[PDB]
């Protein structure tokens, strides 16, 4: 169900826009909590990114809010649109692993943004090499959590 | 200007000016005593907080962003007064002062008593105000006691010869706080 | 009558009809409990007076001519009620019953307290009345506790939301006795 | 006079010479402390009677005709001594002084105890007398302690070597009051 | 028959019949309780003595020759009664019983009181005896109370109408122990 | 975790998932108890915090951004257990459960006692361990008291006849916590 | 020492840059403490701005920090330079009034930004009407604080 | 010797040199105190023994043949010290001095505590020794409280930074009495 | 059942004898208690007098005691007869009101005598004017007490 | 300084007037207190009488009070004159004994009157027999009190 | 069952042997407990001895122990044999009186020996006067104990 | 100062008499206390006996009492007489060692008597071999006490 166009969804436009969010934020000593997959439990590079990327999408609406019609709001609208188009690029794993490998972080908005950008950057690189990479059965990796 | 009523939770703040800083600031809160003396309430650094034993349960400290909160969990009269917050980053120290006002809402009472000698004709009505900081009582015409909780009580008597000029008005005050007491009629005709 | 206020000296009287007599009458006083139940306070005959130990210092008796006095040295709430004086000459007896009302003048108190949750906007004003026999409180609008001394306390609360419509008045009553407590402004 | 025993009701009297008068006299009673020192007990004028709080329930006052009474409800040792009644009519004053004697009847006790060293041969008999005003003990031959109630206790010991010459008598006295304690035989 | 007065040191003995024996005998002393029950006071064997904690300081045990001493250090009323001494040599046991009498010397008191109603003419003289074991009082004519120390008190009243027939004699007894009380004259003529 | 030692300040956290919300969330923390009851510790809404009177001074609550903190000011043994945070935004409620482990570090004691009957040749050595939650003692071979502070004490005895095989070792544990007591020699 | 030139310093380019700082901030419930002029105490519009302006430089440096050569960082650099130029336009009031009329706020970064945007915006508008407006003597208004 | 442990029955002896005498000797035992005073414990003569009231129940005296025994019924710390027996036969007195050592066996305790400021990385472990007469503690390296019962307590602290060099050993001594405390691991 | 007899039933000799009692008593501050008609409760002069009269009968027996055959005893005996002669000149009112308007007094012997004299003095005055005056229905007056 | 006048200084009219006082008083249980001579302390009839006499002067003023011009007031005024006429028939004894043999009484008005009457009644009897009887030296009698 | 022979059993040799036991004991303040006849309770001389004699055999065995073939041991052997011979001379009294008139003594060994010497000595003397003396009926005297 | 007759003082008569005391005592569980030199502190055979023997003599009068003119009293009188005659047989040591090596015993009269007999028996044997034996300087042995 993944096909060749999976290599040609995430563009440099999306990434540049992610850098924009980061570059525009005021530096504060301020912290929010959010979920994210922890790299200490999910070490396999493909599966970490597979899970991570899907998590970033369904966390986006709650964690990445800007005023409507603003450049960053528009950037977020485009990432979300892009998520829907990536649908068939990730094959589903066992639903028992939905809450698996996930953890909360009490960090800065800038630090949230760094994480999201890197998941994006790395998910794009993988897809550019192999449009079929995320058809990987990730169940064994997900079960290894919480190790 | 921060004011708390007796028994209330109340918060005092200080802050580091550089908004991007927070957990790096060593924070210590002091209660200022009557000789301009500093008594250490507690310290905070990297979201590790330690509250000195004499203050444990009465005060707490937390941070959010560049802001440093002193929580008094249930304001009591002893807590009225000044506080000092010392913040250090490396060799650089800045201090902030904060006054806390603790107020106990006034209680106003009225009662009376008639004389027993040479006869029963003189009525003495008594008006009492308890409060903190400044209880004040007064009868309108035609010594300060210290309580165990830290509050102050004051009382005035008004003696009325027969026939009793009633009603009589008593005015009690804390600061802007105000109550009246009226003695309207005695028990017998 | 008679009425005494709490702490006052008060006397109940009885008498022998034949004015010619006095010391020869055996006089006994009783405090009437609840009920059909008489408790000996003291006796007097030929100018010898004996007060039962439980009433000693709280009551006394004396005579002047044909007149007999039950003196209460400092009226307390327990003393409120009926009394019986039995007067006995030889085989003939006459009894007088007397009622004594003990009153404690009322104490009215007003104080206020603001809410601590969900905000500080609600002002609760409390009005307390202590009295005997009949304390009564009420707030004028737009249970009972027994004290160690035998008196009664009653309290009412009035809650005001923002903006507080001050001043507010509570009326305290005993019977005809009346006092007001008025809350005029908060501290801010 | 007058003499009261501990716990008894007793009255001191005073009077106005003009028999025509009574309620119009301002009457005040004083207990005379030591000394040149007068302590107000109570006042009476026009049939209003007020007893000072420290004496309330221990003393009362009443009038019959030209006669004024200071009643002590239950005599205790402190009440023993002098009293002054000041009687005042207009500008003219007459004072009466009265003495009240309070007596506690004596308690005499006898008990014995034998020696524990160097042997058991020596019998010590102890005689104790409690009284007021004047307890006195003595063994008939071949200091003072103040109690909470104001009375005095005194004790004497008599040691008997073998053979014990029993019986032995101690005499206890108050003034004219006299009792004996006699130890007749040991237990063996 | 051994008798001790309250507060006295007193000794009870048992012995081994064979005079050449002593330290070899296992000795245990018991206080006999009201159900013929044995409560262990203490044990002795080879001049090692152990006194049970509830009895420590109140009783001690020692030996000399074939003789075994139970010392009560200060006789109190609870100690009145029987004791049992069990002696064992190998399989052979013999027991001795000993009764201890504890006696408290009697106290006799006299006092009086006149009536207050209908008049002051009746004199009531009171005679009281405290003692253990058997206090007894009695007025000579022309309820038992239990004290905290274990002793017993008894009292009799004699009411005398005017004119008072004085002197009056009161006789108090423990067992053979005897005291008299005489009321000779009242305070007033 | 989270694990706290006795006396330590410790913190439980909860959060709202929409990062832009904070004060709007109605927050309430409960201590869960035997076996389904929830006891309200306190509430927070719009930065107004009210701690229920029984928990006052023991617990506090504050907000940071979308993050909510339960502070237990000095962990005591009663605080060991589950907690529930209830977060409400109008019609939506989300719930978070959180367990706190309170731990009292172990105390190990050793002392000896020689026998007094029939002779002094037996040494019994005693090892005591007090801890929370799981004190456990034993002697290496060649009765649970519950304390005022909620902690547990256990003790074991070892009896050595002559000649005594010293040294002897006791092993005390909490969970992973371990201490030894060694009795090396008697006094003589 | 103010002049006609003062009417020509705050350009609408500056104000758009302030709006971009605002529009680009992510929405959190995060709050920070900062010191600013008490609008409850300084009611007078001219005097409010005179005061706000003596705080705006330090406010910027301590509160509005961005990564270098970033558009928002550059905007702050240009707002800093503007504030040097505008120096000429405000006459100094008594030094006794340096710490007067000031207040701490515990607010959102977006709310900080809006306060700052408003100073510049009202300072521009006042100055468009009267190049000399901020030569007003504000010693009395300051004295009325608290 | 003689040495007794706390709580033990112990015995001091004295004798008369003429073996045929026994009851005839006047015996008295004294506790010697700071620094030359002699306090009479009790007397014995002709098998009559009287123990002074302050020592009653703590000490007793008995005779065997020509041999005299001081029994201390339950050795407590105050009993540690010198004793004097005075033996008198008419004009002749002979004296014997005797020392009693009372010993309280040591208790050794170990417990740990992690730091709370500026972080939780420092472990300080505490070793306590209570004994009589000479408690002494120390830590093997890579403040004397006097108790109600007359015994002494001493304590030493050792502070370990991360990573903690466990196990650590404490050494507790009385005199020849020795115990060790070993802290093997923390809880985590 | 009144008549014109009532006009001069009470003579001046009856009054002189009353005033003799008053004149002959010793002035002391002695007080006795006695039941009499309450003047605050019963203000109407006619009804007061009617009430007082149903009481002076008993009053005199219990309160005014002199030794047999004495001048003053005699004057009481005659006042008892006078009152027995006056029983027709007052008509009866409801028996429910037999205790109404009555009150004890703790007063001087002389004060009692002043009271008793004024009953007779004031009765005679009204009786001189209208002999039928005490046929007045006092049920309402007594009822107001 | 006595004489044979004293034989009939006190007439029977003086006695009748005393008995009139007694006859005219109301019988009550009222008691008053007054100082009089103590009969237990002072048993001798002659000296009792002498003592009592130095007291009835004041007694009458303070204790026996009647309104001006009344029959009984008059009888007191005359008894005051009689006593002024009797001051010569009693000779003075040491002033040290002015308070001796004296005692208060808490008694009835009538009992007081009985006392006062008997002073006069018993004086007259002895005075009828021997007119010089009250020249008796009572210093020793008074001294025994 | 007593006879003339009874007058001839306790010889002065026995009594000298008892005196040798006495004379040979070292003087100590040592005391021992033993059971013997209460002389305060049995006053009657004949009955006292009748009773003492029913105790003397056991008394000897338990209280008067010497090393074998020693002179004092031999003396005890001969006093034991004598007591068998003297059996005939005492008639038995009620068994109800076996434990009556008896008392413990806390005394010196020399004092024990003297008690024993006295029984034999008075038993000899009584028996020298009347061979039949100890056929007395002692049931009453025994009953008077205590 | 010791001479040859020191070999010929203590006879078998004295010893037989000591056995008599022992043989005549009643067996009791009874104990007295007395001083004696302890064999644990004084191990040297000669010096133990030298000290022991002298101690037995000056302890005899207090510990070995019989009625006057009794066979055992006479025996004791003879032992005492014998002690005086032995005077010059024991040369004196340092007076500082008077109380040395001595100890109390809480034992039976029979046990006292056994000890005395053995000191006698052994002192006689030594003297029979060497009339000069007790001229030995015993100071070194006495100083070794209390070891
Ligand atoms: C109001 O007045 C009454 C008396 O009319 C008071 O009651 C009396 O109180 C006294 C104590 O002051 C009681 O005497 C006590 O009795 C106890 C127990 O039997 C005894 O142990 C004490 O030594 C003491 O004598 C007395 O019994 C009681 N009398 C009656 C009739 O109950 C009462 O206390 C007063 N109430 C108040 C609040 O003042």
């Amino acid at each position: 169900d993944p096909s060749e166009y999976c290599s040609h969804m995430i563009g440099s436009g999306h990434l540049q826009s992610l850098q924009r969010l980061i570059d525009s934020q005021m530096e504060t000593s301020c912290q929010i909590t959010f979920e994210f997959v922890d790299q200490e439990q999910l070490k396999d590079p493909v599966c970490y990114l597979k899970k991570a990327f899907l998590l970033v999408q369904d966390i986006m609406e709650d964690t990445m809010r800007f005023r409507d019609n603003t450049p960053n709001a528009i950037a977020i609208v485009q990432l979300q649109e892009l998520s829907l188009r990536l649908k068939s690029c990730f094959t589903k794993d066992y639903e028992e692993h939905d809450k698996a490998c996930v953890r909360t972080f009490y960090e800065t908005p800038l630090q949230l943004l760094e994480k999201v950008k890197n998941v994006f950057n790395e998910t794009k690189n993988l897809l550019d090499k192999d449009w079929n990479i995320f058809s990987k059965n990730c169940n064994n990796s997900f079960a290894e959590c919480s190790s | 200007a921060v004011t708390a009523f007796l028994g209330e939770r109340v918060t005092l703040t200080s802050y580091w000016r550089r908004v991007s800083l927070g957990p790096e600031i060593e924070v210590s809160w002091f209660k200022l005593g009557p000789g301009e003396e500093q008594v250490l309430i507690g310290r905070m650094h990297h979201d590790v907080i330690f509250i000195e034993w004499p203050f444990r349960g009465f005060f707490d400290i937390h941070r959010s962003a560049n802001t440093f909160f002193l929580v008094v969990t249930a304001a009591n009269i002893s807590h009225d007064g000044n506080y000092l917050c010392r913040m250090k980053l490396g060799e650089t120290e800045v201090t902030k002062q904060e006054h806390l006002s603790v107020v106990k809402p006034l209680t106003l009472s009225v009662h009376s008593e008639r004389s027993q000698f040479p006869d029963f004709s003189v009525l003495t009505v008594t008006c009492t105000v308890n409060a903190f900081p400044h209880p004040h009582v007064q009868w309108l015409m035609p010594g300060v006691m210290k309580e165990k909780d830290g509050s102050l009580s004051v009382a005035v008597d008004l003696s009325l010869p027969k026939p009793w000029h009633l009603p009589v008005t008593c005015v009690g005050k804390n600061d802007k706080e105000e109550a009246h007491g009226v003695y309207v009629s005695g028990y017998l005709s």
